[PDB]
């Protein structure tokens, strides 16, 4: 019942002596920019304090004033009040703590579930492990869709964009693959800039009613909120994800709009009077998003040693980034987004044509590339998504034909009706992530033929019966290919035996 | 203390106070002799602040003092402002005297903490075709209705009104923002002949007011919506054009030394829209329901302005200026329209179904129409032969005569249930009515209306 | 046969699908007696420590002052403890 | 141009009794606008043009292709509208053109799709045929009012 | 077919009952959570306004003292600090 | 002596000298107690200079001391820069020690005078039959290498690599201008296990480094490539890209706030341009030949930095994901690749007419194909058949085993000459071989190795 007077038992025993500070005073405040004078030895950098427990970071060191943006809110600060050197750069909580949580841009908690318990600190900005100290990527990231896993494959360190216009299924992508990664054993990272606070709380509420949550770590500032701190924010949600990878684990990080980043960047700098660029960006818009991607890697078992001193042997940790960018109109030639498409190791573009003729995925697949590729990839998916990119490629040569079927050629006729098959399994829905069995059963029944008498229409209902049949007459098999997505002779014909039995009765 | 003006410039203008009396920003100030307020909006420095005129400056002169009041416009909340129109400060700008105001709050605000915000997916069903199929609209939603210049934005929003805030049971907010001063009378008398009046609370600030006014009025009318919103009452929120608010921060933004960004816009187009759409929201005390007009620069919908309302809304209604030039209304774009209430688990698999067959069908006869237009249709197969007359069956079926647009048309208006509208769009994607030609749909209401339009 | 075989799945999934949603509706019933229930208990412990945390204030500003200014403050808390205790 | 254009206004009796000092009782007074605007090339996205479309009760478009083919008032119906409609017109003007804009809206669409096309029905070429008739009715020549 | 049939059915009853226990589960850890954090929040809220309250005090209680001993002890111990 | 920092904005700083001390543009500046240099951009008069920081300004404050060098950046060149990674200043960013270096050279420098031109045009023969016969390079050259990703754009670098060292006792240099991390490790053991390490000089300008290190890049792998000209050999220089550069000097000339030119390119474009592609030549001496990959904006080929770039390409090389689907690992396109070589008046008419040969029937094979598509084989006149036939020889015998790829290929390398490449295309051309099938002229290198292929 009673803690009030314990907590005050604590108080009694800090700090009450004088320590030397070095300070400033407020010279003028505009647009949440608060220009000093003094603070002479104030680091590029550095966080300012103000009265009212309100911080500041140090960003025109110029020589007669320091021009300084506020972390929080600055309509309450005024001319003539003091401002004070930290001695200190920003830093943020970091640890398993933090999972299952929603925190804002500077590790406060905002769900309300109470305070945070991390056992460390560390810096937003930092440089990403050199050259020499990674690995090349070759372990998979599962999203749980066939037209990415299969044609678009993600490895553990790589960073695949997720480029496309307003209203396309982006943020519903990238959930998923966040979703799907409850029992793989990468941890997850999601950050939201610019948002309006209901939708953030619409993707938490579905990350919990889909059992997600509690492996994800929740970055939010939304779009009430500083230019400063949707700056910071990826940075932030960068330091957390690197946790687990300079300690030998592997994390999963979504950046859901850079290009709001960018804009409150831009805010910044031209309200700093920085010189302007193409579409009024700073000249270093270019050295934010890469400074932040480069960091996204997977680092050799060398580095995971030498950072653990030693407690961590024989382990490679990594960081998987999957950041978002917004077009207008299609044009994939605006700066920001050309800056983010020359930086990032693949690009899976979304389009408005394809989800309004009923593709929900609305993946590109003719223009989305890996350059990983085949590495990202289990054996059994290798070796099934082949076929499925010539028939994919063959239906986009053979696409005018549809209303001549008749008059065509009896091989392109063939070849027509099974590009047209191939392009129906590759619809998925929302919410259902499919794993690598699941996704094997589909693509092997495609590839091989099991589908050329099955009407385009019918194409889904006997992909959702075929896997419910498998679920129940075939669980050992599904569980074996689970283990490490493995293939052999054995499994080939355990699978076409199965769907053999499965047209024979159902 | 007290502040001399020492330069005017346009709208914006200094006052230097005592530099131990600096007011603070957002500050309302007052002119001596002269009726005029400014808002302090940045603090130059040296006891100066720099602020915008809430009235005009053609009286203002340097030199006349000025007088710190020590805090931002308070403008009357509550019961009082029911019944009245009202300008950006609160005077009220109807012949009925002064308003019994018990309380006044300040225009400024912090938004709803994160742990504030409430989910909710009840259907309100608005009357119209096209909306309640493709942009179903939920209670304590946002509603925006994106369009450029003569495409429907105030009519649509004044049937919406007709159609819900007449029978909603609770109060209402309409804010008139940079609007035409005629539009602001015909309202006015129609929901005082209407008896309705009594239930809303109006706030103006049209087009021949300065930008000041043009830029704060949307803060008057959002805090008397959260005053009733905070009694844990039901609102509605109804804004004519929230374009004019970004306008009028354009046109003020060079004088106030910000260095321009694209297209021409202020450097903080993100965070001061970012600042007043977050309040427009239904908390866990009471819930707001707003709908808001959103103008189209040049009709180019990635312009910054419309391209950053997007991702504040709930609801997306797309007007068209092609659909309009074919005198097709409500001209609104089936493909282009969005909501979140679109989903198979909120409206049911029926409903989901029949919005994305009529999608689809209007998809496909958007890639065949340059095909008609160069070689002719008799080039085309027998199944895009079908889907061409159904697609421009589906197109026409869309339109619908409303009762705020008899002096237009002459016709009669008409109410669709949802019920029936998913029975008409079903029944032409099914065939039901493949015999009946592509004029008998145009301009309607319910699907029996085709079948006895047809015959005449 | 395969009428009646579509007809048995098809029924299986409608019966599937109101099991879960009265599942649901039975979950949020005890939820909501649960919530209005563990308000009231709370409720009536505030009274409780409102009163004793009055008392207690004014003992736990002279403990600050009472380690270093302590010895000095023997004196002043005594006129300063019964003063703020009445003045609050 | 909003502080000249708001202007242009239609006001109450009490607003001209008060001013006049009781001398006009029960008489309203107005004042009409008829602003022009040129355009380059018919280029609406202009920042000027974009601003007083945006202010007015209505506008009546005139396009260069229909003034070179031979219709001199040379009005694109449906690109022009007035907001006013029906109020603004006499009880026999207002009951004879009734949709007769959105018909020739409609009339303008149907002509282009049914250009190349084999024989419609009677439908279409009944529309057809009377969007030829009111399209050569609405030619006017200058300094030739009509009551 | 009419007993496979009857075998699809009775696994989509058998899960659907495995589902509905399953989000019966999550939906009281739910309520159960936002009770326990209610109560911390109350406890933690009321102990600010109660150290604020404590410091005000503080402030006057240190005055007299603070005026005749501290003056000469403060200004001699910033020399040595 | 030295100066003090007196303003720091992002990566651009700027230092106080005393007048007696100014520091030299391109000068090259030490901040003491911090690893952080500074590369003198502007003299602002006063003793203030303004530079671009060559790392980051994380942490620095004003009145730090700051050190002149007497001399522009100095890098290590010579024999011990061979098998190691560097940064822009020359520092080994590999984890293996100090480079042994004798000598360290200035990055700035003038390109040779006219007086120290070479008196004509001399081929480097690269001892592949497709860049011999159709691209021609000429020694002192530069090559524009086209293509997407996946299609041999690493093994072709490699074999050029290869080939230079061992048949031409020359050296090579790679230039990483805004390298990624991830593929700037995965090359790095690409060249360790095909074992062409020993015979290239790394040097990396990382993406996530500030924009002056990447502009500077490309000067300090040209220094290294100049040491081993004066020393009496040919060189070839790798650019990754040279974009990048392009776009590195419009980010710095941004950052230094000089006025934008036509589509926001730097005022200085080709100038930058200029500067860089004039120091590769062929001398009195030696010869450094350049190979950099070319990225054309929104596929624009009059968009100004291709348009700047393509000025200074004597040949352009085309790779093409068609050709390898077919199977001919080299890739490179015969119809779309070029060369300024490739004339009568420079390479002798045999070679010429050899080389339009190839390119004629290939030609018309290509539109032979459609025919044979749409109309089918039986179409065909004999002598149109006859030269399908001959086309397919020619295109398999475009096909080359090399010794980099012999773990793909399960063959040795191959490295044919000039003579033996021209004898082998003219003899297909004219007939010589038109018993032999095609395969025999797959994967075999000289025309002598097909026949015997053909034997068994
Ligand atoms: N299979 C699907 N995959 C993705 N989205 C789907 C799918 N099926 C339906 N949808 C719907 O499409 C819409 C996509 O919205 P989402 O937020 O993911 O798009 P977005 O491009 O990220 O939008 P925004 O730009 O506002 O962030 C949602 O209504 C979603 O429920
Ligand atoms: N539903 C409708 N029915 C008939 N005419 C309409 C309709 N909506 C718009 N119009 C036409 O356009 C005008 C309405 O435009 P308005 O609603 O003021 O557009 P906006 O607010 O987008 O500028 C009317 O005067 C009429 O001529
Ligand atoms: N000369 C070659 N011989 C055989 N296979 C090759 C050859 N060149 C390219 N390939 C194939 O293409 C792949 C990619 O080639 P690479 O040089 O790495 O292209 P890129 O660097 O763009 O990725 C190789 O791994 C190999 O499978
Ligand atoms: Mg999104
Ligand atoms: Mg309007």
């Amino acid at each position: 019942s009673e803690i009030s007077e314990i907590i005050k038992g604590r108080i009694e025993k800090l700090d009450v002596a004088s320590q030397a500070r070095n300070e400033g005073t407020i010279v003028s405040v505009s647009d949440g920019i608060v220009r000093i004078y003094g603070l002479a030895d104030v680091m590029y950098g550095e966080m300012i304090e103000f009265p009212g427990g309100v911080y500041g970071m140090a960003l025109n060191l110029e020589q007669d004033s320091v021009g300084a943006v506020v972390l929080g809110e600055y309509q309450g600060l005024a001319e003539g009040m003091n401002a004070k050197c930290t001695g200190r750069i920003l830093e943020v909580p970091v640890g398993p703590e933090l999972l299952g949580r929603v925190v804002d841009a500077l590790g406060n908690p905002i769900d309300g579930k109470g305070p945070i318990d991390a056992k460390a600190t560390d810096a937003v900005e930092k440089v990403a492990p050199g050259v020499i100290w990674r690995k090349s990527v070759d372990q998979p990231v599962q999203t749980g869709y066939k037209s990415v896993d299969a044609m678009i494959p993600v490895g553990r360190g790589q960073r695949e964009l997720i480029i496309g216009d307003r209203q396309i299924g982006k943020t519903a992508l990238a959930v998923d693959a966040i979703i799907n990664q409850k029992d793989s054993g990468i941890k997850c990272v999601y950050v939201a800039i610019g948002q309006k606070q209901s939708t953030i709380a619409n993707v938490v509420r579905k990350l919990e009613e889909n059992g997600a949550l509690a492996n994800t770590i929740v970055v939010a500032a939304s779009a009430s909120e500083s230019a400063a701190l949707q700056y910071l924010a990826p940075y932030s949600g960068c330091t957390m994800g690197e946790y687990f990878r300079d300690r030998g684990e592997d994390a999963l990080i979504v950046y859901d709009d850079l290009s709001k980043q960018a804009v409150a960047y831009r805010q910044i700098s031209l309200l700093l009077r920085r010189p302007p660029g193409r579409e009024a960006y700073p000249g270093d818009v270019f050295y934010l998003h890469s400074r932040l991607l480069e960091r996204a890697s997977r680092v050799s078992e060398e580095y995971v040693e030498k950072f653990t001193n030693g407690a961590v042997t024989g382990k490679t940790g990594s960081l998987t980034a999957l950041p978002i960018i917004e077009t207008q109109a299609g044009d994939v030639s605006a700066f920001v987004p050309t800056n983010v498409i020359s930086i990032t190791d693949g690009q899976i573009f979304l389009e408005s044509a394809m989800f309004n003729s009923g593709i929900r995925p609305a993946v590109n697949a003719g223009i989305s590339v890996s350059r990983v590729g085949g590495a990202a990839q289990t054996k059994i998916i290798k070796k099934l998504s082949g076929g499925i990119r010539t028939a994919l490629a063959q239906y986009r040569e053979l696409a005018a034909f549809a209303q001549f079927a008749s008059d065509l050629d009896e091989a392109t006729r063939k070849q027509l009706e099974h590009g047209q098959r191939v392009t129906e399994l590759m619809k998925q829905k929302q919410y259902a992530p499919m794993s690598i069995a699941e996704m094997s059963l589909s693509l092997y029944a495609a590839e091989r033929g099991f589908l050329q008498d099955v009407e385009i229409a019918k194409v889904g209902s006997f992909e959702q019966a075929l896997i419910s049949y498998f679920q129940r007459e075939h669980a050992a098999l599904l569980a074996k290919i689970n283990e490490k997505g493995d293939f052999n002779d054995e499994i080939d014909a355990g699978i076409k035996a199965g769907i053999e039995k499965f047209k024979a009765t159902q | 203390s007290s502040g001399r003006i020492v330069q005017i410039i346009g709208a914006v203008i200094d006052v230097e106070f005592p530099r131990d009396a600096v007011p603070s920003i957002y500050e309302a100030l007052k002119v001596q002799g002269v009726e005029t307020t400014l808002e302090v909006q940045q603090q130059l420095g040296d006891g100066v602040v720099r602020s915008i005129a809430m009235g005009s400056t053609e009286g203002l002169k340097r030199g006349l003092n000025v007088d710190s009041t020590g805090a931002a416009i308070s403008v009357p909340v509550g019961k009082a402002t029911l019944g009245r129109i009202m300008d950006v400060l609160g005077n009220p700008i109807d012949e009925a005297g002064p308003i019994g105001e018990e309380e006044r709050w300040g225009i400024h605000r912090e938004a709803p903490s994160y742990a504030d915000q409430a989910g909710g997916n009840e259907l309100l069903e608005t009357g119209i075709k096209v909306i309640d199929l493709v942009c179903p609209f939920a209670k304590g939603g946002k509603v925006g209705l994106f369009g450029g210049a003569g495409v429907g934005k105030t009519v649509n929003m004044m049937e919406l009104i007709r159609n819900i805030a007449i029978e909603h049971s609770g109060y209402s907010v309409f804010a008139g923002v940079g609007e035409r001063t005629r539009e602001g009378n015909d309202f006015y008398h129609e929901m005082k002949d209407s008896n309705v009046l009594d239930k809303v609370a109006l706030v103006y600030g049209q087009m021949n007011e300065p930008p000041g006014n043009r830029l704060r009025v949307a803060l008057t009318g959002l805090t008397m919506a959260e005053k009733f919103r905070d009694e844990g009452r039901d609102v509605l929120l109804f804004i004519d054009n929230i374009y004019r608010y970004t306008l009028a921060g354009t046109e003020v933004s060079a004088l106030l030394g910000r260095m321009p960004s694209a297209v021409g816009y202020q450097p903080t187009l993100a965070e001061e829209m970012g600042v007043l759409q977050e309040r427009i929201t239904s908390t866990k005390k009471g819930s707001i329901t707003s709908i808001q007009a959103v103008y189209v620069p040049a009709d180019d919908l990635t312009d910054p302005s419309p391209a950053t309302t997007f991702a504040h809304l709930d609801a997306t209604v797309v007007l068209s200026r092609d659909i309009a030039s074919l005198g097709i209304y409500p001209a609104v774009d089936p493909l282009d329209s969005t909501s979140r209430q679109l989903d198979p688990l909120v409206i049911g698999q029926d409903h989901y179904d029949t919005a994305r067959g009529v999608q689809y069908v209007l998809q496909r006869y958007k890639e065949l129409k340059d095909i008609i237009a160069i070689l002719g249709m008799d080039e085309l197969s027998e199944a895009d032969k079908l889907l061409v007359a159904r697609a421009r069956k589906i197109q026409r079926f869309l339109s619908q005569p409303f009762f705020v647009a008899e002096v237009f048309t002459g016709s009669p208006g008409k109410y669709v249930s949802l019920k029936d509208t998913i029975a008409g769009f079903k029944g032409i994607l099914n065939g039901d009515y493949d015999h009946l030609p592509e004029q008998a749909f145009y301009m309607v209401g319910g699907i029996e209306e085709a079948v006895e339009k047809a015959k005449k | 046969a395969k009428a009646q075989a579509a007809e048995i799945v098809e029924q299986a999934k409608k019966r599937a699908n109101q099991i879960v949603d009265e599942a649901r509706d039975q979950a949020r019933t005890e939820g909501e007696r649960l919530k209005a229930q563990a308000q009231a208990e709370i409720e009536q412990e505030l009274n409780s420590v409102k009163d004793a945390l009055r008392a207690q204030v004014g003992a736990l500003a002279v403990t600050g002052a009472e380690k270093i200014l302590g010895a000095s403050i023997d004196a002043n808390a005594h006129e300063q403890l019964v003063s703020k205790l009445a003045a609050e």
